């Protein structure tokens, strides 16, 4: 039995979702500015689907690596925890030689 | 694994969409290009859908690497590396400290006997 | 003597003992047999891009490599007109615009 | 001068009870497990022999039973 943690990783469907989202967002933004101007509305919409599109490209990328996510770490953070738990006891090993002077206490 | 078969599916089939769309867009009918942009936004509808039927799960260095792209092969590889190296850390500091213990405990044994008997059951407890 | 043994428990060995092969033990040989630098027959497995150059190479395009975690702070449905846009959309003259690469 | 010694004493058995520890929690090796030992990279790792390392345990393990 090893600690399984929850925090440090995010899920996909929120990567994905608020990803759609802000899409959408981008494209009642854009679309509601390409409308007031005469050449712009073109660059632009080729700007925006670009940029939606390498957005996407790492999206494709996660994808493809997710092929769970919680388990392949914890080991490694309990091997990290390990470590410290082996260094924090020096520290208090240093603090009790300076507790003990103060209970010791020649004669002229 | 066929969620994440038929959510990458259908992720390529909408890059897809955003290729021929911009294509479409550069020699430019206009079925074509609305039917192309519906077919976008139904393919957002699947991947919202897909996505959330998959559900899938500096210390994120995953992200890291896919924002300013890198890839995590060497991330996951370096994680290999990582608990095989900490591994053979850990089971090697256990190991000096086995050798301190048994050191020092027998040193205490042939340093005077009356302390051995009690220091063996020392040495033989935990178990 | 005092403090000799006083807390009786068996304070057994760590349960993730990394006396044992915690790789095989937690079944990360397979990974590994996949990720690592070494491959199972002898050769160097290395030949990966420092960037995800082949999962773009399963795409098809130009990819040169260029927000998401702001996202993932702030998180149901957006709304969207099919008549006002396809009205929007409905303006693209054959006429060139201006410079840029096809690239 | 008696009760500076019993001091002095005792302070260096705590000097020796932190420094006992000091060099095995900085210094030490791997382990081979069923396939290698030492690790491709060895910069801060600063791996030192076996045979100065057990050395060391048995000086720093005989010098406690020597102020003792």
């Amino acid at each position: 039995a090893l600690p399984h943690v929850e925090i440090n990783q995010v899920s996909l469907a929120l990567v994905i979702r608020n990803l759609t989202v802000f899409t959408m967002k981008e494209l009642a933004q854009y679309m509601k500015t390409n409308v007031h101007t005469n050449s712009a509305k073109k660059i632009r919409f080729l700007q925006l689907i670009i940029f939606l599109r390498t957005q996407f490209l790492k999206l494709y990328v996660l994808v493809k690596w997710t092929r769970n996510f919680h388990v392949l770490i914890d080991l490694l953070n309990w091997f990290r925890t390990t470590n410290m738990n082996v260094n924090n006891c020096i520290w208090a090993l240093k603090s009790s030689l300076n507790s003990m002077t103060n209970a010791k206490l020649n004669v002229d | 694994q066929q969620e994440l078969a038929t959510t990458q599916d259908q992720v390529a089939s909408i890059i897809e969409s955003f290729v021929e769309l911009g294509v479409s867009i550069y020699d430019f009918t206009p079925e074509a290009t609305k039917g192309m942009i519906t077919n976008l936004q139904r393919n957002v509808d699947r991947l919202y859908k897909l996505n959330v039927r998959s559900n899938d799960p500096i210390p994120l260095e995953v992200v890291q690497y896919i924002e300013d792209g890198r890839n995590p092969d060497i991330y996951t590889r370096e994680f290999v590396e990582a608990i095989r190296r900490s591994n053979q850390y850990q089971r090697g500091k256990m190991h000096g400290l086995k050798q301190l213990r048994d050191s020092l405990a027998d040193k205490i044994v042939d340093e005077f006997p009356e302390l051995k008997e009690p220091v063996e059951d020392i040495i033989k407890r935990t178990s | 003597y005092y403090y000799y043994v006083d807390p009786e428990t068996t304070y057994t060995y760590q349960q993730p003992n990394p006396l044992q092969d915690l790789i095989s033990v937690y079944g990360l040989d397979d990974i590994s047999r996949q990720v690592a630098r070494t491959n199972l027959d002898g050769t160097k497995a290395v030949k990966l891009r420092k960037s995800y150059k082949n999962q773009i190479a399963d795409l098809s395009g130009k990819f040169s490599t260029i927000s998401e975690q702001q996202w993932r702070e702030q998180l149901q449905p957006p709304n969207f007109d099919w008549d006002l846009c396809s009205s929007v959309l409905s303006q693209f003259e054959r006429s060139y615009p201006s410079e840029f690469a096809n690239q | 001068d008696r009760l500076t010694q019993l001091q002095i004493c005792l302070d260096q058995m705590t000097e020796q009870f932190c420094a006992t520890l000091n060099y095995i929690d900085k210094n030490h090796g791997f382990e081979r497990l069923t396939v290698n030992e030492p690790q491709m990279s060895d910069k801060h790792a600063t791996v030192v022999p076996p045979e100065e390392f057990s050395n060391t345990i048995d000086e720093l393990s005989t010098d406690i039973i020597l102020k003792t």
